[PDB]
């Protein structure tokens, strides 16, 4: 009875959260935003608020270096994607 | 016409900002030569002692010599009292802190890591990008 | 002979509020630079073959 969709409410007060109680109290964080735990909170930090995940347009060279990892390591994306600097959801939906 | 320039460095020392200090207030006296030649003429041969020469238990100053003393001193201490600049308070930056401490760490925590966060500033402003 | 203030990850002990850029200044794990072996690709093309 948690979880659902992420309302912009819940992201700006996430941000907020973090900015007080960094980036490994995430059990503080979710007694602030009420149906969020703090994995879901932990996730959603890690795979669309951390300000180094590039959400910009794919390059050629990213695009390229992407399908050589991915015929070089069949499904691990959880391991190319430091590789290529993309989230591994970001990185899996563009191999699609 | 005469013209001179005197800025400061950076701190480095409490003594040599004590040193600018006292070369400030020591051009900035002006000495009565009549009093001067009066105890010269008074005082004679140990108007120019040593260290060892008799004179030290016996000055008493006048009025006017102490008098002298406390308004200069007051006027150092209201130039010492001058040292820090309140830097004018602008209200359209967007506040980054919940408390009046707060914002003073936010301040140094700017002075020391500005320089290096100033790629991740970009990113959280463009939304999270690059 | 600066030292610049800690901004922990951990302790918030007069619970301030940091910006997102001091707090995530942790360079360490942004210059670890996972960086891949070439031995990877001969193995791969030798499966595939």
């Amino acid at each position: 009875i948690k979880g659902g969709v992420w309302r912009n409410t819940e992201d700006e007060i996430l941000k907020a959260a973090v900015m007080k109680y960094g980036k490994n109290q995430w059990s503080r964080i979710a007694s602030l935003l009420h149906r969020k735990s703090a994995k879901q909170c932990k996730a959603r930090w890690y795979e669309w608020l951390d300000p180094s995940i590039k959400k910009t347009e794919w390059s050629r060279e990213e695009e390229e270096k992407l399908l050589h990892l991915a015929k070089l390591m069949p499904t691990q994306w959880r391991t190319i994607a430091p590789i290529i600097g993309r989230t591994a959801a970001q990185c899996l939906e563009h191999y699609e | 016409k005469k013209k001179r320039k005197n800025p400061d460095l950076g701190f480095s020392d409490y003594a040599a900002a004590q040193l600018r200090q006292y070369h400030r207030l020591t051009k900035q006296i002006k000495p009565d030569m009549e009093t001067y030649e009066r105890l010269r003429e008074k005082h004679g041969e140990e108007f120019f002692p040593t260290s060892n020469s008799l004179l030290h238990g016996t000055h008493v100053p006048s009025t006017e010599e102490i008098d002298r003393m406390v308004i200069d001193l007051e006027k150092q201490i209201e130039k010492r009292d001058k040292y820090s600049r309140r830097r004018p308070y602008n209200d359209d930056a967007d506040i980054d802190y919940i408390n009046e401490r707060n914002a003073k760490f936010n301040k140094k925590a700017e002075r020391f890591y500005g320089k290096y966060t100033a790629e991740i500033k970009q990113n959280l402003e463009r939304g999270t990008a690059v | 002979w600066k030292i610049p203030p800690c901004i922990s990850n951990w302790k918030n002990a007069k619970g301030y509020t940091i910006p997102l850029d001091k707090r995530l200044a942790a360079d360490g794990r942004g210059l670890q630079t996972v960086h891949i072996n070439e031995n990877f690709a001969k193995l791969a093309e030798a499966l595939y073959i």
